[PDB]
DNA sequence: ATCAATATCCACCTGCAGATACTACCAAAAGTGTATTTGGAAACTGCTCCATCAAAAGGCATGTTCAGCTGATTCAGCTGAACATGCCTTTTGATGGAGCAGTTTCCAAATACACTTTTGGTAGTATCTGCAGGTGGATATTGAT
DNA sequence: ATCAATATCCACCTGCAGATACTACCAAAAGTGTATTTGGAAACTGCTCCATCAAAAGGCATGTTCAGCTGAATCAGCTGAACATGCCTTTTGATGGAGCAGTTTCCAAATACACTTTTGGTAGTATCTGCAGGTGGATATTGAT
C-alpha cells in the first residue's frame, strides 16, 4: 500500500491542529491546502537549517541549525538551545 | 567533555527567591535559558546599534538603558530601568 | 441507539486540545516528510532527534496559529466553516 | 574579595554578562557598569516570568513549573505577551479560547 | 446636467492615484500632528524638515498598505465597502 | 523665545478627502462613513510608536532636534525600513 | 600602484567595503576575500535593479530614473520584491492594481 | 566640515554600463544609496552571526557566501554567488 | 417536563521518570594588582538650518439628491460531522557503527605599523538639458434614451 | 444603435532647476612594504547518539446517514457617492538667531597584562518524589421523548 509522505500528514491530525486553533467546522478542501502550506513552511525552514549544516561541514542537521533557521524566519523557538 | 554553560543555576536561585516551594522541569528550565539568551542578544543588539549611530567606542550603562527603553513594554521597561539603576548604585557605593 | 449532534464533539475536541500541549501529528510520518524535503537540498543527511523535534514544535505552533487567523477570516465572511480562501487570505495579509 | 554580583546585590552573574558582551563584538570597549545594569535587567525579567509561571503552577494544583506554565504566564500578560509576541515556547500549547459565535444556542 | 453613476469617479480616482507618487495628506496639517504627538513625549523639540517628511512618507506608505489589506477583507466578506471591522481584521492578522 | 502656541486636536487635519485619496491609492472603491475616525485612530497609534522611538534616539544623542536619521532608525526598529532619507 | 577593485575587476570600492566591515564590528578579524566578494554581490545587485529601473524609465518615455522607476522595478520582479518586501521606497507609489469585483458591468 | 561618504559614483558607473544614455535623479540615487547600505548591513549581519555560531573569529569570503545564500532568494542568490566567487578567484589570481 | 446514555469530575493509590543531592575535582573563568592607553565630556565658537514670519493660490466643508449596496429573510440542496466496522502503520525498545566533537599540529594569512600614493568629496563658479506644466485641439468613455 | 457632455489623450512648447561640468585643492583615505602573531584547516580518533530492525501497541481509513450550514435569490431601507456652492487655510518665498557640530584639551576610565582564587560544570553515583495514569462512584451534559 504505497503512499506519498505529505499524505502521511493525515486528516485526523490536521483536524486536531485546527481544534487547538478553535476551529469547529472544516471544509473538505482544507486538508490539501494545509499540506500545501506545511510543505512550504518546512521547505523555507529546512533550506536555511541545512545551509547552516553545510557551512559547519556536517552530515548532520543539529537542533541548533533548526533553531537558528527559525530565528531568521522570525519564528524564534524556545526550548532547544541557543 | 567540553563545558556547556547555561543561566540555569541563576534561574534556580531566582526561582527560590520568589517561590521557594516551587520547582522547575528541564524543559521549563531550558525555555528560561532561551529567554535569557534571547533578551540578552536583543538588548545587546540595540545597545550596539545606539553606540555606532552616535559614533562611540563604548557600550555603557547609558546605552543599555536606552536599549531597554526601546525594547521593553511600558511597565516592564520602567521596572527594568529602576532595577538596573539600583544595581549600578549598589555597585559604585561599595569598595 | 443514541447520537451526538453535529458540532458537539467538535466543541468537546476544541476544549480537550486547548487544554493539552502534546504534538498532534504522529512523529514518524513527520520524520519522513522532513527527511524527504531535506533530500532536495543536500543528500545523505542525518538528523538529530532533537532537531526533528524542534521542527515539529515550530511547525505545529505555526499551523495552530494559522488556523486561528483562518477561523477569524471564516467568521469575517459570516460563516463557521473554514475554507481554503480563509487560509489564502490569512497568508496574504501575513505577507507570506 | 567578593564577586561583582554580590556587590550589585544580584543573583545573576555580572562576571559572565561582561565576558559575553566582549566576545560578542557589540562594541570596541565596554564600560564597568554596563554588565551590571544588563544582569540586573535579566534577573528582574526572569523573576517576573518565574513569579507568574509559579502562580500558574499553583492555580493548576502543581508545585513544579513546566512549559505550559510558562505559556499561560506569558500569554495571559499583555506585556510579556508583546515582548514574546514573535516567540514560541515549545510544549506550551495555547490559551483556552473559543470564538463566541461558535457556541450553541442556549 | 450630466451625471456619473456612483463608483465611476471612484474608479477614475483609483486609476489616478495609483499612477502618481505625490503625498496625499496636506503638509502643514500633518506636520502639526507630528509636533503635537512629539510634544506629549517631550517638550522643547525641533524637527529637521526631512524628519517630518520621512515620517509622512512612512505614514502614507503604511496607510495605503493597510487599505489594500482592508479592501481584501471587505471583498472576502462579499462587500465592496470597507468598514472598521475590515480594518480590525487586517490589523489582527498582521499582529498589530 | 515667547509663547509657543497650544497644539490640540490636530488629528482632525487628516481630512476626509485626504483619507479618501489614500484609500484610492490602496484601490478602495467604496468607503463606510465610520472609516475616517478609525483611520485617524490607526494613524495616531502608528505615529506615537514611530515618534516615541525617534525621540528616544534624539535624547540619547543629547539633542533638541529630531533628525531624519532618528526617524529612519526608528522605522528600522519597527520593521518599516525606509529608503530615501539617509536610511 | 593598483586598486584591489581593479585587481578583482570591480567597479565597487573593495578598499571602502573592507574598512566598513572593520568599523561595524562584525567580527574580530576580517579576511581579505570577504570585501572582494561582498563588493561583488553589492555591485551585481545594484546592476540588476538599475537594469530593470532603466526599462521602467524607458517604458514611460523618460530618460532620467526617478524613485517611481525603482519602485516599478522592485515591485514588478518577484525576487527583488521579496528581498525588499519590508522596505519602503520614498516617492515610489504603488502598482496600478484594481481588484476584479470592483470593475463595472460584467 | 566633515565628508559624507556615499556609493554614488560607483552606482553611477554601473548605471552607465547598463544604460549608457539614462540618468538618475538625486532622490533615486539616495534610494540607491540606501539600498546598498541596507544589503551591506544584512549580509554583514548574517556573516557576523554565522562566524559566532561556529566560534570562528574571522569573517572570510566563505562566511559572506553563506550569508548571501541565507539572505537572497533563488536566482538572485545563485547569480550573486557566481559573481562573488568570480571576483575572489580573479583577486587571488592577481597576486 | 422525564429518562437514560454518556461525559466529566473528584478522591485516592502509587511506581518511577525525572529531578534533586553530593563531592571528587578540576580546568577555566572570575577577581586583583600596576603599568599604559585612549575616549569622550567640557569649554570654545563657526555657521547651517530651524522657527518664524507676511502674500497669493488652491482644495475643504457642507447640503442636496438619489443609485444601488448591505444585510435581513427565506429556503432548498450539498456537504461535512458523527460513528459504526475491522484493520495496517507507528511506537517503543535494543545494538553495532557513523560521525561529531576533542586535541595537537604548524603554516598561510592575519594584525601591527610606518612612509607614500591616490582618491572622493566639496566648494567655488560653470554652462548644459530633461521635463513640468502650460497650451489647444483631436478623440474616448460614459450614460441618457 | 444614437447623441452629447465630459474626460482623456497627446503632441507640440518655453522656463528652469535640477543635473551634469571642471578646476583647484586635500584630507583622508588607500596602497605598499617588511616585521611578528596566530586562527583554523588538516589529520588522527574516542564514544556519543543516530539509523536500523524487531516486538508490541494502538488509531486511522472507509462507508452510511443526515443535521444543519452555505449560499442563492429577493428585497427595501438607507448610506454613501456625486456634485454645486461658498470660502479659509495651506503653500511657498524671504531674513535673524538657536543649536549642532567641529574643533582641541586632557584626566577618568578602559584596556592589557600577569598572577592568585573560585565556582560552576560534569559526572560519578547515589537518593529522593510529583505526579501521571490508573482506579470507582458520584454528578453533570446532552439529547431523545
Ligand atoms: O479660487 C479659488 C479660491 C477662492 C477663494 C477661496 C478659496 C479657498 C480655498 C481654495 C480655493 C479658493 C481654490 O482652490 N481656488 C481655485 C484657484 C484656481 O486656482
Ligand atoms: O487491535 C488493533 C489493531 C488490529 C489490527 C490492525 C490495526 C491497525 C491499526 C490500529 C489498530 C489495529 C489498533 O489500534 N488496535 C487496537 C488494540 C487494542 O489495542
Ligand atoms: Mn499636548
Amino acid at each position: 500500500v504505497l503512499r506519498d509522505n505529505i499524505q502521511g500528514i493525515t486528516k485526523p491530525a490536521i483536524r486536531r491542529l485546527a481544534r487547538r486553533g478553535g476551529v469547529k467546522r472544516i471544509s473538505g478542501l482544507i486538508y490539501e491546502e494545509t499540506r500545501g502550506v506545511l510543505k512550504v513552511f518546512l521547505e523555507n525552514v529546512i533550506r536555511d537549517a541545512v545551509t547552516y549544516t553545510e557551512h559547519a561541514k556536517r552530515k548532520t542537521v543539529t537542533a541548533m541549525d533548526v533553531v537558528y533557521a527559525l530565528k531568521r524566519q522570525g519564528r524564534t523557538l524556545y526550548g532547544f538551545g541557543g | 567533555k567540553t563545558r556547556k554553560e547555561s543561566y540555569a543555576i541563576y534561574v534556580y536561585k531566582v526561582l527560590k527567591q520568589v517561590h521557594p516551594d516551587t520547582g522547575i522541569s528541564s524543559k521549563a528550565m531550558s525555555i528560561m535559558n532561551s529567554f535569557v539568551n534571547d533578551v540578552f542578544e536583543r538588548i545587546a543588539g540595540e545597545a550596539s546599534r545606539l553606540a555606532h549611530y552616535n559614533k562611540r567606542s563604548t557600550i555603557t550603562s547609558r546605552e543599555i538603558q536606552t536599549a531597554v527603553r526601546l525594547l521593553l513594554p511600558g511597565e516592564l521597561a520602567k521596572h527594568a530601568v529602576s532595577e538596573g539603576t539600583k544595581a549600578v548604585t549598589k555597585y559604585t557605593s561599595a569598595k | 441507539p443514541h447520537r451526538y449532534r453535529p458540532g458537539t464533539v467538535a466543541l468537546r475536541e476544541i476544549r480537550r486540545y486547548q487544554k493539552s500541549t502534546e504534538l498532534l501529528i504522529r512523529k514518524l510520518p513527520f520524520q519522513r516528510l522532513v527527511r524527504e524535503i531535506a533530500q532536495d537540498f543536500k543528500t545523505d543527511l542525518r538528523f538529530q532527534s532533537s532537531a526533528v523535534m524542534a521542527l515539529q514544535e515550530a511547525s505545529e505552533a505555526y499551523l495552530v496559529a494559522l488556523f486561528e487567523d483562518t477561523n477569524l477570516c471564516a467568521i469575517h465572511a459570516k460563516r463557521v466553516t473554514i475554507m481554503p480562501k480563509d487560509i489564502q487570505l490569512a497568508r496574504r495579509i501575513r505577507g507570506e | 574579595a567578593k564577586t561583582r554580583s554580590s556587590r550589585a546585590g544580584l543573583q545573576f552573574p555580572v562576571g559572565r554578562v561582561h565576558r559575553l558582551l566582549r566576545k560578542g563584538n557589540y562594541a570596541e570597549r565596554v564600560g564597568a557598569g554596563a554588565p551590571v545594569y544588563l544582569a540586573a535587567v535579566l534577573e528582574y525579567l526572569t523573576a517576573e516570568i518565574l513569579e507568574l509561571a509559579g502562580n500558574a503552577a499553583r492555580d493548576n494544583k502543581k508545585t513544579r513549573i513546566i512549559p505550559r506554565h510558562l505559556q499561560l504566564a506569558v500569554r495571559n500578560d499583555e506585556e510579556l505577551n508583546k515582548l514574546l509576541g514573535r516567540v514560541t515556547i515549545a510544549q506550551g500549547g495555547v490559551l483556552p479560547n473559543i470564538q463566541s459565535v461558535l457556541l450553541p444556542k442556549k
